[PDB]
């Protein structure tokens, strides 16, 4: 039953106006990527 | 607040100890407060003179120190899940949390602390341990809405409190287990309303302040003291020892009005399944009261004769009087008291 | 007397606070003055602030030369 | 990558710190895994400048239980467990095991980097610990610095008053 | 009348006479109170119940101060009690609708033949 | 938050200890929700809140966002143990680093 | 008649909680937006 | 697994009954057996501790079973859900008491305090009451819960207004 | 979060010429750029401030960067060695880039772009001020406050208290 | 779940913390040596807490203060154990 942007057809945000556009979190944003661009992101401040 | 000048420090410094938990809208705030309330008790506690004294200086910091670590342990998990100080719906959580200060406050379950640690203090300690200690724990279980885990501890209080005090002859350690049945007595009525609460804490503190000083006054420590006890008149000291009776809710006298408030509201709440096992245990907390009366209510005594007379402090005395005359016939005063309307 | 005895025997705490008693004076002349300068209105801003010309803010900008 | 590497250490430096039994041992466990929960705090954080403070609050408190322990416990024994050092060498490559093999894109905390934060978020580009730190000393939450003040002072007179200095020194008598 | 209104129940109007035991039990039940009280301390400290008589009118006169000022902050409390219940009833005449008094003509309820 | 009985002076010391006021994605999620707390009372705002409570919650919590987000990993791993996906195709093209 | 119809109208309070009389619990938001003042006022004075 | 006692009739659903009962058995047993283990017996070794674990508990699993099974036939033999069964089931758990206690008086004396508890029970069941109802007044005030307040600092400005709204 | 219903632009419209130039190169033309572009600049984060809808300010940010390329056409048409000079300098001076060691090179540069252009370095300070604009967007947000018309009541300090019926009615009327 | 990935470890530090609390040591520094180990993992819950707000870590000081007070005040109060018993050991005082 998986509806694009919602769990399983629950919107995440029932209060917010209509086309209200909501930054999704950092990890979400890299769902489909791999672990090395997320930590070439996330790291740059420590180094690796 | 007895000895010197710092003494007298510690005993604020507990007073805003309690009012900053129990005036704090947020658990972590609340958490605060209770650091501040441990550290201003011990060093209250704590007397060299008294090998016993100390012992009981540790028992309780460790007792307390667990009890505020598991406090914020559940607080920092139970706003984890739901990212605000209150639980919508109780669950297991919430159970850790009242967990925690059923222990801070010695209810039935993990009350064993609380005795134990009774032999070693003064009259004046036992009554700051008593009666202000209890208020700060007590006064957070009325946030949290778990029935089962209360009404357990209700039931648990009550018979392991009575059963307990049958078996002691040292005061300070048979208070003890006296306490421990009022304290059923709070969380039944905690369950219901806290102004019931807040008024019966007010007439059981009453009570004990009363008992505390009379020992207090006249250094008595074990039963066989008060048979060896010397007054002038038997028939004054008939009548001290019948607060005892309040003690026990008798209603000819001022101390069953606060036993009776929490009956006509528990009953209201249709929770008469509860009195059942609450009033009846009473009565063996009531038995071993006129254990002590063994030493008034019969009033002429084989006693020790090398004593004629009595040493006692005024203002103490003076002090217990006129509580004493209140706690046998403060019950014509229910018509001032406008709190239960 | 006692500034005396002090002087004498731990002069580092009478020095240092002489100086210390300096902080709270200086301090003083400072904060006094910070808000005779309504200092609180900074000409220069932590980051891209931009207001509206009709905004109450706007009225206030703190005009200076360099 | 090291996060995970973390977590195992963590927990591994916890499970033989159930079984030491000698305070030293118990203490050289502690000091170790101080560091290395400090490492874990400053790495879901915008700076490392809590692992510092915690770093030198913890050391403070390390060297005078030494002082103590040399004072009251001095005399006790260690005792190797051949149960435990392969115990904890088993579940220790075990996990690091599972570190190489894990999504670990899965495994990261949701919690926001100073890099995990957008490039729009104007409050980011300010000093490391400016804002985080600010309302400590701003009202009316300044107003609870003040009461620590108070309550460490107070503390202050608890212990002198608990220890009773003058009658003497401490031995294990 | 024949109508059950709760708020006619409710308001009062006047009829009533308190009794007159009703103003003067509270403070002459604090005075014989304060006054029996400092008869005790003499007698707890063996001193003639009736010497220094100071400290008798003392606490019979705190008695009777402090038992007037508490009983009018009383009728207060109940006054406002009521007044509650009178608001709450007239925000949700839904829930406390009037009702018809029935008389036995209109009612039939068991009997106990004791036999 | 919870609701102090005593109310005296102190807990204004306490009050504002910990709050989302202060530069947050969830300043004003927390302030409606709260409002209507206030609005209602304690008790029974917890059953007129039924959206503002569920969206602050999404909005801090973040459960019901990193409970999607496994679930689309999960199922691209699924997936491949599966067959049904290959190791050269496994991943999508990554974002690029100057964004979010 | 009066005792019956209090006890009723004291259930029906603590039923819904509808009332400030008993069986309602002041939830007090004023500290929140305290704070967001506070935060307000040292938005202007960030800047040197 | 969860099965509830009074889910179905009293003469119905042994499988059910049973598993509902020695619920509560295991459960009390565990509770009182870890006190007795370490507060007043004290049992050394990992062996002899799991024999207070089944000392204690394991009999109480005996009574709950002996309850419902006599519960349950005699509902059935006699033709009638009434109080005299679970009277009839309360002695067969007692019984139960005196071999586990090896006690012949303390077998049948216990079996009349539970003969009589079980018949309370019943007895709720039948009038339509509960033991532990769940609190119709909870009252969380006085009569002045929302003026008494003595906060001192300045509340800012509100932010909802009680009026209908204006569009 | 993002669901089919969600409306983003197709991605033609987001296509644009973009600057793709260094650091060292940016902040070299900094203090000119900044007196040219600053229209468009206060437009475009004017709204990105009161909205924060990054989709409804695509429009203006096309404007900002379109400024950006446009300034250095400028700069490549005609100072293009100076510039090069300063931007060298600024980058492989100092890991910082600070411009308090590359006075000299810059004061090449400044002389260049006020000879070809006419324009003038605005002082340290002028773009850390407050820039105060006139909106164009003309459409500031709205203020509302929120209704609740079944908040709990309470008892109005009008409301008239008169006596109890028959006072505390308890047991006794006690 | 997210409480598992994310808030199961240090939880499961955390009872680990006080099973070292209550296990038999003969030396009281033994429950000091465990008190300290807890502290430290409830500093990192908290902290986890903390910094799902943006800029709360603040509290971390608050939290750190009271910590070391305990600290210091479980200390002072073994000191006062060994001028009234002579010794800390758990076995030597009134099993009451
Ligand atoms: C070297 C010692 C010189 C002789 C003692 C000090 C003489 C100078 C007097 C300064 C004021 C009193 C300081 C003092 O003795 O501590 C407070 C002493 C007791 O000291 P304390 O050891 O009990 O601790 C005091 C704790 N507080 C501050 C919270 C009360 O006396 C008092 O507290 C009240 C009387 C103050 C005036 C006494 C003169
Ligand atoms: C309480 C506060 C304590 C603060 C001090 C903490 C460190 C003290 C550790 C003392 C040594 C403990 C020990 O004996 O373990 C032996 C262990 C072995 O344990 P063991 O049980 O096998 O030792 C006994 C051996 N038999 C059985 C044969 C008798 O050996 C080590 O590996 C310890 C290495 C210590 C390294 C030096 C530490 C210096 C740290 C400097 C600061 C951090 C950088
Ligand atoms: C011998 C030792 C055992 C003694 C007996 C123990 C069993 C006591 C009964 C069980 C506890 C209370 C039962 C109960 O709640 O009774 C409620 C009953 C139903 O009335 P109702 O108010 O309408 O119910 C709620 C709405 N459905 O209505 C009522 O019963 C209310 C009237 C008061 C009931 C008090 C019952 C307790 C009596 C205890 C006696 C203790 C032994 C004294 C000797
Ligand atoms: C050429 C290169 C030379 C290199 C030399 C390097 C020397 C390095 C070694 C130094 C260590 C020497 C030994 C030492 O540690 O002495 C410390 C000093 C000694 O003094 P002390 O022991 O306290 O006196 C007896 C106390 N019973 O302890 C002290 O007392 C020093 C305290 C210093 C206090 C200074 C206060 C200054 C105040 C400034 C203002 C003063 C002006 C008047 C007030 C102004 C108010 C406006
Ligand atoms: C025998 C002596 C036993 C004393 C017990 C006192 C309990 C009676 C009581 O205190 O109230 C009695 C009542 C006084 O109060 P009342 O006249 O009813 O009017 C409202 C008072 N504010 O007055 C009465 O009911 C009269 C009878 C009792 C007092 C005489
Ligand atoms: C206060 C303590 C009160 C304790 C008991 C209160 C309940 C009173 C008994 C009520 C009752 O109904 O008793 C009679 C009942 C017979 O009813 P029944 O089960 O239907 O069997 C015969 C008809 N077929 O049979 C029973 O319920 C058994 C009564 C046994 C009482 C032993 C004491
Ligand atoms: C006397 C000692 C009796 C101990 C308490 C007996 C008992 O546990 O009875 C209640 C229990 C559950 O019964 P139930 O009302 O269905 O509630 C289940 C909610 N989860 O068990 C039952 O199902 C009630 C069976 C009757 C037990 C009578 C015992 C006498
Ligand atoms: C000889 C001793 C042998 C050794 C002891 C044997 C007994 C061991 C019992 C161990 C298990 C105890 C825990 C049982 C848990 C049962 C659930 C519970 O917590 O109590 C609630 C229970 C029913 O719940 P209730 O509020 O009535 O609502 C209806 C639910 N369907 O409440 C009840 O059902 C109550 C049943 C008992 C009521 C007795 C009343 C009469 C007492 C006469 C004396």
């Amino acid at each position: 039953g998986w509806e694009v942007g919602t769990w399983y057809g629950e919107p995440v945000f029932k209060t917010l106006p209509e086309d209200t556009l909501v930054t999704p979190i950092f990890k979400e944003f890299y769902a489909h990527s791999d672990w090395k661009s997320y930590a070439k992101r996330a790291h740059l401040k420590l180094w690796s | 607040m007895f000895n010197n000048s710092s003494k007298i420090l510690f005993i604020t410094i507990m007073i805003i100890g309690t009012l900053i938990t129990v005036t704090s809208n947020s658990w972590l705030g609340a958490w605060m407060g209770l650091e501040i309330n441990l550290l201003s008790f011990i060093p209250l506690l704590s007397d060299n003179n008294n090998l016993m004294s100390t012992e009981a200086s540790l028992k309780y910091f460790l007792t307390q120190v667990l009890a505020s670590t598991v406090l914020l342990f559940s607080s920092i998990l139970l706003m984890l899940k739901n990212n605000m100080n209150n639980e919508i719906n109780e669950s297991f959580t919430s159970m850790i949390i009242m967990s925690a200060l059923l222990l801070k406050s010695g209810a039935a379950p993990f009350h064993f602390w609380f005795p134990n640690m009774m032999e070693g203090l003064t009259w004046m300690n036992a009554l700051m341990l008593m009666t202000w200690q209890k208020i700060a724990p007590l006064m957070l279980i009325s946030y949290l809405n778990i029935k089962y885990l209360l009404l357990i501890s209700v039931i648990l209080s009550v018979i392991i409190g009575a059963i307990g005090g049958l078996n002691q002859t040292s005061l300070r350690k048979l208070m003890a287990f006296s306490s421990i049945n009022h304290l059923g007595w709070m969380l039944s009525s905690l369950m219901i309303s806290e102004s019931i609460w807040l008024i019966y804490f007010f007439f059981y503190s009453f009570l004990s302040f009363v008992l505390t000083f009379m020992f207090n006054i006249f250094k008595l420590f074990h039963l066989n003291q008060l048979f060896s006890w010397f007054v002038n008149s038997k028939i004054l000291k008939f009548t001290l020892f019948m607060n005892f009776l309040s003690l026990g809710g008798l209603p000819p006298f001022l101390g069953f009005l606060p036993k009776w408030l929490v009956i006509q509201q528990l009953t209201l709440c249709n929770q008469y399944f509860m009195l059942t096992l609450m009033m009846m245990s009473t009565l063996i907390t009531l038995f071993f009261y006129l254990r002590i009366c063994y030493s008034a209510f019969m009033m002429n005594y084989f006693e020790n004769n090398w004593i004629m007379k009595m040493n006692m402090n005024s203002i103490n005395y003076n002090m217990y009087m006129i509580m004493t005359f209140f706690s046998i016939f403060g019950l014509f005063l229910i018509s001032l008291f406008y709190f239960m309307f | 007397s006692l500034l005396k005895r002090a002087w004498n025997e731990i002069p580092d705490i009478v020095g240092g606070s002489a100086l210390a008693l300096a902080g709270i004076v200086m301090a003083t002349i400072g904060v006094a003055n910070y808000y005779a300068k309504d200092g609180d209105n900074r000409r220069y801003k932590l980051g891209y602030v931009v207001y509206r010309h009709d905004d109450p803010r706007a009225l206030k900008v703190r005009n200076d030369e360099d | 990558m090291i996060q995970l590497m973390l977590y195992s250490l963590i927990i591994t430096t916890s499970i033989i710190f159930l079984n030491m039994i000698h305070p030293l041992a118990l203490g050289l466990t502690l000091l170790i895994q101080t560091i290395f929960v400090c490492l874990l705090t400053g790495l879901m954080t915008k700076s490392f400048w809590y692992s510092y403070i915690l770093f030198l609050i913890f050391l403070g408190g390390m060297l005078v239980l030494f002082i103590y322990v040399t004072s009251l416990a001095s005399n006790e024994m260690f005792n190797l467990s051949m149960k435990l050092t392969l115990f904890s060498s088993l579940i220790l490559i075990f996990m690091l095991i599972l570190s190489f093999i894990m999504d670990k894109t899965s495994s990261s905390l949701f919690l926001m980097n100073n890099d995990m934060q957008s490039i729009i978020n104007m409050n980011s580009y300010f000093m490391e610990n400016s804002l985080s730190l600010n309302k400590l000393y701003n009202f009316p939450t300044n107003f609870i610095t003040i009461l620590l003040m108070n309550y460490l002072l107070i503390t202050l007179i608890v212990i002198v008053k608990i220890t009773k200095l003058f009658k003497g020194p401490i031995r294990m008598m | 009348s024949a109508v059950n209104d709760p708020l006619e129940l409710l308001t009062n109007k006047g009829t009533h006479e308190p009794s007159f035991l009703s103003p003067i039990w509270n403070p002459i039940a604090c005075g014989v109170a304060g006054v029996g009280a400092a008869i005790f301390i003499n007698w707890g400290f063996r001193k003639p119940v009736f010497s220094g008589i100071q400290k008798h009118i003392a606490f019979g006169a705190i008695g009777v101060g402090a038992g007037a000022y508490f009983d009018q902050k009383r009728n207060e409390y109940l006054a406002k009690r009521d007044a509650v219940l009178r608001h709450y009833i007239e925000l949700h005449p839904d829930d406390f609708p009037v009702k018809e008094r029935k008389t036995y003509g209109q009612v039939l309820e068991s009997w106990v033949p004791v036999r | 938050s919870l609701t102090p009985f005593l109310r005296l002076p102190l807990t204004d010391l306490t009050g504002c200890l910990i709050n989302h006021q202060t530069y947050d994605k969830c300043g004003k999620f927390e302030m409606k929700m709260m409002e209507c707390f206030e609005a209602y009372g304690l008790e029974r705002g917890k059953r007129e809140c039924a959206d503002l409570i569920s969206d602050f919650q999404e909005c801090v919590g973040m459960q019901k966002q990193l409970m999607r987000f496994h679930a689309m990993r999960n199922e691209r791993y699924k997936q491949w143990l599966k067959g049904e996906r290959k190791g050269q195709e496994f991943f999508a093209d990554p974002p690029r680093v100057d964004a979010y | 008649q009066i005792r019956l119809l209090e006890d009723e109208v004291r259930r029906k309070m603590s039923e819904r909680n509808d009332y400030q009389a008993y069986y309602y619990r002041p939830s007090v938001a004023k500290y929140h937006r305290i704070s967001k003042e506070a935060a307000d006022e040292l938005e202007a004075l960030r800047g040197d | 697994l969860r099965s509830k006692y009074y889910d179905h009739p009293d003469g119905e659903d042994a499988f059910g009954k049973i598993v509902a009962t020695n619920k509560y058995a295991v459960s009390a047993g565990v509770a009182w057996s870890m006190f007795d283990v370490l507060t007043l017996s004290k049992p050394q070794g990992y062996l002899p501790t799991l024999g207070r674990f089944a000392y204690n508990t394991g009999p109480l699993m005996g009574m709950a079973t002996a309850f419902t099974l006599t519960t349950l036939v005699a509902t059935n033999a006699r033709g009638k859900d009434d109080k005299i069964n679970y009277l009839i089931g309360g002695f067969a758990a007692g019984g139960v008491f005196g071999a586990w206690k090896h006690n012949h008086v303390a077998g049948l004396c216990a079996g009349l305090f539970l003969g009589i508890a079980g018949v309370i029970k019943k007895m709720s069941i039948e009038q339509g009451w509960e033991f532990f109802p769940n609190t119709p007044i909870k009252q969380y005030g006085g009569l002045n819960i929302a003026g008494n307040d003595w906060t001192i600092m300045a509340d800012p400005p509100k932010n909802w207004t009680t009026e209908k709204p204006k569009e | 979060v993002i669901t089919n219903n969600t409306t983003l632009p197709e991605e033609s419209e987001l296509n644009v010429q973009e600057l793709n130039l260094s650091s060292a190169a940016l902040r070299a033309g900094a203090f000119h750029l900044g007196k040219q572009c600053e229209q468009a600049n206060n437009e475009f984060m004017l709204c990105r401030q009161e909205l924060d809808d990054p989709r409804a300010c695509l429009a203006e940010g096309k404007a900002v960067t379109s400024c950006a390329l446009d300034f250095f056409r400028k700069v490549k048409k005609t100072c293009h060695e100076e510039f090069t000079q300063y931007a060298t300098c600024l980058d492989k001076s100092s890991g910082t880039m600070a411009f308090s060691h590359c006075r000299k090179t810059q004061g090449v540069f400044d002389k260049c772009i006020k000879d070809n252009f006419d324009w003038d370095r605005p002082s340290y300070g002028y773009f850390s001020r407050a820039k105060v604009i006139q909106s164009a967007r003309e459409a500031p947000k709205k203020e509302e406050k929120v209704s609740y018309p079944d908040a709990t009541p309470g008892l109005p300090e009008d409301y008239p208290k008169p006596p109890a019926k028959y006072g505390s009615r308890f047991h006794w009327l006690e | 779940m997210i409480m598992i990935l994310y808030w199961s470890l240090p939880m499961i530090l955390f009872i680990l913390g006080l099973f070292c609390f209550v296990s038999n040591r003969k030396h009281l520094l033994s429950m000091l040596l465990s008190l300290e180990f807890i502290v430290l993992m409830l500093f990192f819950m908290l902290f986890i807490y903390l910094n799902m707000l943006n800029y709360e870590s603040y509290f971390s000081m608050m939290f750190l203060t009271f910590s070391v007070c305990e600290g210091a005040l479980g200390l002072s109060i073994l000191v006062s154990m060994i001028r009234t018993h002579g010794n800390d050991y758990f076995q030597s005082f009134s099993i009451m």
